């Protein structure tokens, strides 16, 4: 069950290893829109939060959950700001969110005084008065019922069917280290020059067993004038040394 | 328990000299960053100095940016104000002042001193 | 009333994750200084204070049975900003860094274990962790040294069986790290967290200073550990020892330093003075 | 360097009554600002830290509120003690900044 | 304004801990027991006498030091 668009969910998202090709090979993804950052490099970055909103929508107002645009889902129901940096992803559901008969648990607020700011949600359903006159919680000339209901039946076009709808928001606000990805990885060869990198030590050189030993906490190890000189082996937790 | 006594004051010629001590004994001292403030004769309070834990950082008033000094000897637990250059708009009531920060200072008591008056005539 | 006690080579910690062969390695960062004034508390009718941190905190502890329960950094120890709570169960940690709505005597409350007499609001936290042990692994000396840099934590922990003396003893052992939190936080206050059995407790003590920049001479042996360390300002032999490299000094004159007097004020004289340009015509004609 | 003002900075009331004093300051200062007391001729004694924070030693009489640039301080009841000047302190921005201060007095 | 290195004299680490300073033509009223002026500078932490031995630690333009006594 997604939330309605007028008061949409949010989850935060702590600390993971985030794998995103289980986006990428789940659904058939009618709009996938990456802003700030372009999707084939998702799996090596670190992020701090990633704020995952969720909600349905019209097919024909999927273009409207974008940084700066208008009409009545973007106006007031979800602003996205125009700082913008996360990623769209929306999907057809017309086999899921719609029944023969009407499905009059998807609402839209339509009425409101003005606009919201970006990632604003309001539950309010104070009958709005249009009109100059008070007309005290009774509805009617002047002054309406607020939230909509959708209609979704199944044989509206493309353009009236519920799309489910994802918005993450990643930012990169204080922290030194949070949620990252699952980098590369690769072989280890032994006995061979190579171009090696340990866990951000980059380096060239010949990797031979080790007769060192390190107290648990250390990584590697330098010697006499401040140059590495032995690794750990993130992996296999196994001290080599470097001849150059 | 506490008790910030204070002593230097006393009639100044213009231009002349002081170093204002404050004596501390009570409190641990040298784990709080203390201030100096002054309340001019019939005036608000005002500002007029700051010194950190270990001496470190020293933060003045825009106004006294340079006439004065501030020091703190946590061997005998005392904070020092050398004051130089004074003018007749310096004749006060200094007080030894360890205000409720949270923010710099990271203190959680208000521990104020006495105040020495310094006449400047 | 204050009560101090000599802390004499304490609060050594390993500075990075590298390991070092015999080879004295010279730092420079925020270590607890030699021979210095710890504060011997007691909070033991209870009475235990909100202390300042203002660049880490060494903490001694010296406790048989399990009173000294965990820690609580913050600000302002309050809601509207964001707080940190050490709390230490029988078997695991649990780190918890949300908005805390902070009691004025906070205390844990045990039989059952409870958690509602050390705050009331929980709202919006964005760190949780989980590890086993962090305490308790004749009498046993547990130190530990906390260090906020940029946005997160340093814990450095080291447990270590001692016999009886003054509870700080005469002896060098390195603080090893244990864990290493993002939590992006602005921290200033701390105190410390207790456990009251449900009113009556027993007898806690808790040995507290404050770290502070300096330059430390470490020794690494042969098997990675630290041995001895020379600290380069308490006083001239330090500083030749620091200037040498070595923890040995043969006989004669080693040049360590500088002298060079300061100033101290500013005079700035110049002319008297002459022709004054008289706005006395301009400003005032009749 | 922010400047704060204060307001009323003359002011005199009966028993009973209720005072507020509103603190503005020139810059942002968002939670910090303590409030002090001075009766005259002695130091001051603090009663109000970051704003809300009421001390311990001091009467539930006094309250605190206000955010951003607008600070008040409140007092329900104006017992006979309670005839003091009243300051504000900044802590964003050093230099720390007093307020001109309001003398409270008795009709 | 005046100004110098700095040096330390120890007996050598094995024998003791003591140690004394010589601050370079620096006068012995303007550095900050024993405290001797030489034309060499200010000599602290060390008794000048007036009797002779052999060279032991030289300190400079006549005068030696050595743990002893
Ligand atoms: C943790 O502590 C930090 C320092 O102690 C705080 O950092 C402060 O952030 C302010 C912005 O929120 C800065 O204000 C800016 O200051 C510069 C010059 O100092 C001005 O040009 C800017 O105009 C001003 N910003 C605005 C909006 O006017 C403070 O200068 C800065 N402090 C320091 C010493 O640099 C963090 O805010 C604090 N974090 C929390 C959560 O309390
Ligand atoms: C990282 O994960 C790998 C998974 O392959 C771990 O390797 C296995 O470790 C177990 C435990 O000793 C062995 O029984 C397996 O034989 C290992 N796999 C292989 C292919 O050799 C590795 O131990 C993990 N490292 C850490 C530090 O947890
Ligand atoms: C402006 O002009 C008037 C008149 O010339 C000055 O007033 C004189 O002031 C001096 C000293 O203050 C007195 O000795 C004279 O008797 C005053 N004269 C009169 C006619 O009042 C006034 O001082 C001038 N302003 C300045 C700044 O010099
Ligand atoms: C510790 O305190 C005592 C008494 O307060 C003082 O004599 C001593 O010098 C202090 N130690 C240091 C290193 O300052
Ligand atoms: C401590 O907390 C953990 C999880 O937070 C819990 O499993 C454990 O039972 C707690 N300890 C006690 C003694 O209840
Ligand atoms: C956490 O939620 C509270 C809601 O009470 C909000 O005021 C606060 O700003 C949130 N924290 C952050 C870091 O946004
Ligand atoms: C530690 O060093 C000693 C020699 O000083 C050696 O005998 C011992 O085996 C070493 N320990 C380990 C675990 O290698
Ligand atoms: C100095 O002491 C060391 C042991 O620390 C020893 O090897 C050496 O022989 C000693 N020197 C003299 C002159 O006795
Ligand atoms: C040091 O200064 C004093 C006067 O203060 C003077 O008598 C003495 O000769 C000076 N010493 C040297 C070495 O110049
Ligand atoms: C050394 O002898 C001189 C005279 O040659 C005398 O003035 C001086 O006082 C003597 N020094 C001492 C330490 O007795």
């Amino acid at each position: 069950r997604f939330a309605s668009v007028y008061a949409w969910n949010r989850k935060r998202i702590s600390n993971c290893v985030a794998d995103y090709s289980v986006l990428y090979n789940f659904a058939p993804f009618f709009a996938f829109k990456c802003y700030g950052v372009s999707p084939t490099k998702l799996n090596d970055l670190c992020f701090t939060n990633v704020y995952a909103d969720s909600f349905v929508i019209r097919g024909n107002e999927v273009s409207q959950i974008a940084p700066g645009q208008t009409g009545n889902i973007a106006d007031y129901n979800y602003k996205l700001p125009d700082d913008f940096t996360g990623c769209v992803i929306a999907w057809n559901s017309n086999k899921l969110d719609s029944k023969v008969g009407g499905n009059y648990n998807y609402r839209y607020r339509l009425f409101r005084k003005s606009n919201l700011k970006p990632f604003e949600r309001d539950i309010s359903t104070e009958i709005y008065q249009a009109g100059n006159k008070p007309c005290n919680g009774v509805a009617g000339v002047n002054c309406y019922f607020p939230l909509q209901s959708y209609g979704f039946r199944p044989t509206y076009g493309v353009g009236h069917q519920p799309y489910r709808v994802v918005v993450l928001s990643f930012e990169l606000l204080h922290a030194p280290a949070t949620v990252c990805g699952p980098k590369k990885s690769t072989n280890l060869v032994k006995n061979k020059c190579v171009n090696f990198n340990f866990n951000g030590l980059t380096g060239t050189g010949v990797l031979t067993e080790s007769n060192k030993k390190f107290l648990p906490f250390q990584q590697f190890g330098r010697d006499i004038a401040d140059t590495t000189d032995a690794v750990r082996d993130p992996q296999t937790l196994e001290i080599l040394d470097i001849t150059p | 328990e506490v008790q910030l006594v204070e002593s230097g004051g006393g009639v100044v010629q213009p231009g002349g000299s002081l170093r204002l001590s404050c004596a501390a004994s009570g409190f641990t001292f040298n784990s709080y960053g203390m201030h100096w403030v002054r309340q001019a004769p019939g005036k608000g309070l005002e500002w007029v100095a700051f010194i950190r834990y270990d001496g470190g950082n020293k933060y003045y008033a825009d106004s006294v940016k340079g006439r004065f000094t501030i020091s703190r000897d946590n061997s005998k637990n005392t904070l020092y104000l050398q004051m130089k250059s004074l003018r007749a708009e310096d004749t006060a009531v200094y007080y030894c002042a360890n205000l409720k920060d949270s923010r710099y200072s990271g203190s959680y008591y208000d521990y104020w001193g006495q105040g020495t008056l310094v006449t400047v005539s | 009333p204050p009560a101090y006690t000599n802390s004499f080579t304490r609060g050594v910690y390993y500075p990075d994750k590298v390991f070092r062969s015999s080879v004295l390695h010279s730092t420079q960062d925020l270590f607890l200084p030699f021979f210095s004034n710890v504060t011997w508390f007691h909070a033991i009718r209870f009475d235990n204070p909100v202390l300042p941190f203002n660049d880490g905190v060494y903490f001694a502890s010296t406790e048989k049975s399990n009173i000294i329960r965990g820690w609580i950094f913050g600000t302002t120890l309050d809601s509207k900003t964001q707080s940190l709570l050490i709390v230490n169960n029988a078997t695991n940690v649990v780190i918890k860094v949300c908005e805390f709505q902070f009691c004025n005597d906070p205390f844990l409350d045990v039989y059952m274990e409870s958690e509602f007499r050390v705050y009331s609001s929980a709202n919006n936290c964005t760190f949780e962790y989980v590890s086993q042990p962090f305490l308790m692994d004749f009498k046993n000396l547990r130190e530990f040294v906390f260090k906020n840099i940029d946005g997160y934590f340093k814990i450095y922990s080291k447990h270590t069986p001692i016999n009886l003396g003054r509870d700080l003893p005469q002896g060098f052992s390195a603080l090893e790290p244990l864990v290493d939190l993002p939590i992006g936080i602005n921290i200033t206050r701390f105190q410390t967290l207790l456990a009251l059995h449900r009113w009556t407790a027993g007898a806690a003590a808790y040995y507290v200073g404050y770290l502070q920049p300096r330059t430390f001479l470490l020794k690494y042996n042969e098997n990675g550990t630290i041995t001895d360390a020379v600290d380069c300002a308490l006083d001239p032999l330090s500083e030749t020892k620091c200037t040498l490299k070595s923890f040995t000094v043969e006989k004669g004159i080693y040049q360590t330093s500088n002298f060079r007097v300061q100033p101290t004020e500013s005079i700035v004289r110049f002319p008297n003075i002459t022709n004054l340009c008289p706005f006395d015509e301009v400003f005032n004609a009749t | 360097v922010i400047w704060m003002t204060q307001s009323p900075s003359s002011l005199s009331a009966s028993v009973g009554d209720r005072v507020t004093i509103t603190c503005q300051a020139s810059q942002d200062i968002r939670f910090y600002l303590n409030w002090y007391q001075q009766k005259p001729g002695k130091a001051p004694k603090l009663l109000i830290s970051d704003a809300s924070n009421m001390e311990t030693g001091v009467p539930s009489r006094f309250s605190g509120s206000g955010s951003g640039t607008d600070f008040t301080f409140t007092i329900s009841s104006l017992q006979p003690e309670d005839i003091a000047t009243y300051y504000c302190q900044q802590y964003d921005n050093l230099p720390f900044t007093f307020g001109p201060g309001t003398k409270v007095d008795f009709k | 304004c005046s100004f110098g290195g700095v040096s330390v004299i120890t007996p050598g680490t094995n024998t003791s801990n003591q140690v004394a300073v010589l601050y370079q033509g620096v006068n012995c009223t303007e550095v900050p027991s024993n405290v001797f002026q030489t034309r060499a500078g200010c000599l602290i932490g060390a008794e000048y006498v007036n009797n002779s031995y052999e060279c032991d630690i030289p300190i400079g333009a006549g005068i030696c030091a050595s743990y002893q006594t």
